[PDB]
């Protein structure tokens, strides 16, 4: 992440980020709206963090540093260049809202009153049908990738000095190579329960309260289409084993 | 330090996720309750040993029997969630959570949590749960529940006021460290 973006999302609500000279002239209803909207983009921010440790920490660092055999570090870290293509792409749209929302004069004071709009936009057409099939991919190959990297850090001692190198800072006690990889399997159904929250204080625009009826059915039908899409694959699997399921 | 991995599963309106907030913030919150929860690593000491315990929950995959499982491999300690002001959610722990994680993780430990413990003894709960022939959720139908299921253990906690919240994670690091 940026140190303007972090600073932007170091408080734990909007409430806080906000001066309290700004929070004072706004409703309590208009405040929880904003918290929540404020909770889906710092989430979204750190997700995208999580894709850059496994693109630029994990993946090139393995391939500048390591002898590792062709197609293993692929296998260790499916789509991760389709994944941190979709979500910094959302992000960007995500803090431009915001940017464009800052009142003059100030670098913190902003109200998002048309969220919706994005949220359609982003789960629906190409760019929807973009996050399926990499999800669908990603989640089927996530076992694959998790037994990979056991066998490497059990078998290979330049990659346990690697991992234990590069995981030793203490920002980096959450983001292990395992976890990175829970972490992006488990963002997808974040987005419901955020939507929801979201949806539950935006009834004062009735616009508003129909866009994010909208965005709730386009996200839940994109999980259900990635959940049906799902098979594990098992390195060495035999065909037999397959057709037999 | 040894690095174990906890689960928490259960009901959607079972509290887990505000139990995971409450344990692993630092300073209660008094501002904003979060919707959701990313992960933690806690640093805890239990009977004299240090563990880094992961912690994962399960919210919000209660409807994609797919996605679901992927939160499971190499789970070493599972803390199953009902909400004690909801009996329906104790009916769905033997037959539908109970199967599903004694079968993606096979000899790991189960502590059955009564979350909301508070409740037991709230006015509003107690006339809303009346309408439906109802109340909560009674010490001893837990302890049963639990006992019925192969649970290592039965737990009572409430995230709003934090009692037994402390106890419900130790007792889980000493869960993950039997062998
Ligand atoms: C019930 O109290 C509160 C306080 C702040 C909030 N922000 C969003 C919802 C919300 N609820
Ligand atoms: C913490 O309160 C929450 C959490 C998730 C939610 N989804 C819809 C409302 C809602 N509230
Ligand atoms: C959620 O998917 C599965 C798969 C196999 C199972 N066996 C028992 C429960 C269960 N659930």
């Amino acid at each position: 992440s940026m140190e303007m973006d972090e600073k932007d999302f170091a408080a734990d609500s909007w409430s806080l980020a906000v001066d309290s000279s700004f929070l004072q002239q706004h409703k309590k209803e208009v405040m929880k709206q904003q918290d929540v909207i404020y909770e889906l983009i710092q989430t979204e921010l750190h997700h995208v963090r999580t894709l850059k440790i496994m693109t630029r920490l994990f993946r090139t660092g393995m391939l500048e540093e390591l002898h590792l055999e062709p197609g293993v570090v692929q296998g260790l870290f499916p789509c991760v260049d389709e994944l941190s293509d979709i979500h910094t792409r959302f992000l960007s749209q995500l803090l431009e809202r915001r940017r464009q929302a800052l009142c003059p004069g100030s670098t913190r004071n902003f109200v998002i009153h048309r969220l919706g709009d994005l949220l359609i936009s982003q789960f629906s057409g190409p760019s929807a049908e973009q996050m399926c099939k990499t999800y669908s991919e990603f989640c089927s190959r996530h076992s694959k990738a998790l037994k990979l990297y056991k066998e490497l850090y059990a078998r290979d001692k330049r990659f346990q000095q690697f991992i234990r190198k590069v995981t030793r800072p203490a920002v980096l006690k959450r983001h292990g190579v395992q976890e990175c990889i829970l972490l992006v399997t488990q963002r997808i159904t974040k987005y419901p329960l955020l939507i929801s929250r979201i949806l539950q204080h935006s009834h004062g625009i009735e616009e508003e309260r129909q866009d994010l009826t909208t965005a709730l059915g386009l996200v839940k039908e994109l999980l259900s289409n990635v959940d049906e899409g799902i098979y594990q694959l098992e390195k060495g699997a035999r065909l037999q084993e397959i057709y037999n399921r | 330090a040894i690095r174990k991995k906890l689960v928490i599963v259960g009901d959607g309106a079972c509290g887990k996720t505000c139990l995971l907030i409450v344990f692993s913030k630092d300073q209660f919150p008094e501002v904003y309750v979060p919707t959701v929860f990313e992960n933690y690593v806690a640093d805890i000491e239990v009977d004299g040993k240090q563990v880094e315990l992961a912690l994962w929950d399960t919210a919000g995959q209660e409807d994609y029997d797919r996605l679901r499982p992927l939160s499971y491999p190499d789970t070493d300690v599972i803390l199953m969630c009902f909400s004690i002001d909801s009996p329906d959610s104790l009916e769905n722990i033997p037959e539908k959570w109970t199967p599903e994680v004694k079968h993606f993780c096979p000899n790991v430990p189960i502590i059955l949590v009564g979350n909301k413990k508070d409740l037991r003894n709230d006015e509003h709960t107690r006339r809303e749960l009346a309408k439906m022939k109802q109340e909560p959720v009674k010490p001893e139908e837990g302890r049963d529940m639990a006992n019925r299921i192969g649970a290592f253990g039965y737990m009572e906690c409430s995230a709003k006021t934090k009692d037994g919240v402390r106890e419900v994670f130790e007792m889980a690091t000493r869960a993950a460290l039997q062998a």
